[PDB]
């Protein structure tokens, strides 16, 4: 989950 | 419509070859402030972030904002039968089906035009937060791209660590590992906080392939926060490459 | 017997090297006059056609005509095996089963000698018919090769489409089109008695450009319901022209 | 311990690149006199045998005699990592199970640290017979792998003949034949106290000549009944010699 | 027609 | 035999 960029997002 | 003028048609051979290989398919986002493009790559570790803007190009029009899904690998081809010594511009109707990119060399009497149909691409463009960085590293793009290059022979992540005076690249693999070290006396440390941190070596190598647009890279890390590789174009944007930390 | 002496070895693995992917063997018809290859490509939708002429050989010696069946990639590897600075003789028996071709380098003290095997190779040989172009454009070589690797990225088959001021290639495949555009100048030429537009094959224009070093120019010939012909002069001694029956779909 | 350091690293660099695609793994032995590498290929035919002369490095160190397990690929990922002009030092404590590499560059403050996983290599110990020969050939290095390259596109083996003024190289296959010769040099310089006429598989000469860049000369050695050595000088510190048995 | 020797003499 | 190296090593065969 945090190795996703997704998680860096918004 | 839609058109650009811009004299140094190389930057944008060099821009296509540095997303090529890292993403399929992006949306150019023009709009009167100039060229945005943002684009995660299909395994989602990574994301590209692409400004260049208006004052940038000789001319510049922009009369409607529009959104062009394009084929990056497309886009190269075309841009490969563009000499480094061409004149490029951009033309696209508000409603566009197609982009045209006109190639005008320098000797003359040589006038290219080429027609590239567009794609639907619907995107979903969250937010880059800025952010603040513990370490920012700013060194040659050359030095970083042998870096990068030759641990990926040792390993697949390289361990990232900064301090006052330098800055550390560390792999690791079976048949043993490696550190680089390298001293800021053109290297340049501001440190607020000491950093170690781990990263995939198989996407910096895809981000090094920016390094033709730029003699120097900076590294901006945190704990925390994703790695950004940012290459500076001329006086008019930047290519920016974010990467997840290597879990 | 048959002996020939050039000089500018190079010229030969120039020739081979512009040959030996587009056939795998051919008749090296030599005479008096010199020496002529004719061969269409495997597919006969192209045909090459080679002039040296024995003049442009240093010395020459063809005591009866012979027609000398040729694997070329092996006369390829041959000639490899030459310098780029080598003389290089070549040399048959009449009635030859084998063909030598020795190198001299000229500032070194070093001599090859290799003995190809020929092949027994059924004839075969029409006429090219003697004829005057709609359209003649000579440009420069590099240009041209540019020009159809280019294209060649964006569809099959090249329009090639010719006024009085200047010359227009174009291609158009899945990707979208593409055209170039090249101006008559004072170096880009055309003689023209009327106006052409035709299309062909770009994977075979990209076989033909492998001559490119022969010559730093290179002239196309071309008329409605006819072969193009794309011409490099081999300079002061003959020519390789390469014939492509117009494209068809 | 084990410590030497050699100012041209090159040298190393272009050591191993002519070694890791004809040995896959070898021991190193080093001692008080230099280090010392020898190793057949893997199908017997060919033998390599390094020599590095403890004064042809700026420092050297050796307390205690080392046999060093060696895996050349790995060896060459690691020496990819240094740049042309480096300072390279080798280190190694005395019951080492790692090979510790430092490379200084020159201009630049950057230094980088490499430790190698050694192997555990029970090779043979085997000696090689010291001799005279028949005919020994002094010549460009350039030249002779041109030479072995262009044979090797006509056939699989080359008969090597030596007369008083002159070699020649000879090979033949499917598609002809070919010959080279090379007159001696009034450079090529041809020692014959009698002449030989003897056939040796191309494809190891073309490993062989990966050691082009160490010498600008290589030197041809052969009598009948004994392998070819094809030796490569390392300026100032030693020599690597590749040998091959006659083709039968 | 996309043949040479349909050209030929 | 006489084509490897283990042929010609110390003692020679």
């Amino acid at each position: 989950k945090k190795g996703l960029i997704d998680y860096y997002l918004m | 419509m839609f058109e650009a003028r811009l004299v140094q048609g190389s930057i944008l051979k060099k821009v296509l070859e540095a997303l090529k290989d890292l993403i399929n398919e992006a949306c150019w986002d023009i709009s009167s402030s100039g060229v945005n493009l943002q684009s995660m790559d299909s395994s989602h570790v990574s994301l590209v972030q692409l400004t260049l803007r208006s004052e940038g190009f000789d001319t510049y029009r922009c009369d409607r904002n529009l959104a062009m899904g394009v084929n990056l690998t497309s886009m190269s081809k075309i841009l490969k039968c563009a000499g480094n010594e061409d004149i490029i511009t951009l033309r696209a109707e508000d409603n566009a089906d197609t982009l045209a990119l006109v190639f005008e060399a320098p000797n003359q009497e040589k006038v290219s035009d080429y027609e590239m149909k567009l794609m639907d691409l619907d995107v979903e463009q969250l937010g880059i937060p800025e952010q603040e960085y513990s370490c920012v590293v700013k060194m040659p793009s050359g030095e970083f791209a042998r870096i990068c290059r030759d641990l990926s022979h040792i390993g697949d992540a390289v361990v990232i660590s900064c301090a006052k005076d330098g800055v550390k690249f560390s792999a690791s693999g079976e048949l043993g590992n490696g550190n680089i070290k390298l001293s800021q006396t053109a290297v340049t440390i501001e440190m607020n906080e000491p950093v170690q941190l781990t990263f995939a070596l198989r996407y910096l190598n895809f981000f090094t392939k920016a390094t033709p647009l730029s003699s120097t890279v900076t590294l901006s890390m945190s704990a925390d926060v994703p790695l950004v590789v940012e290459y500076k174009i001329a006086d008019m944007g930047h290519l920016k490459y974010y990467l997840a930390p290597k879990i």
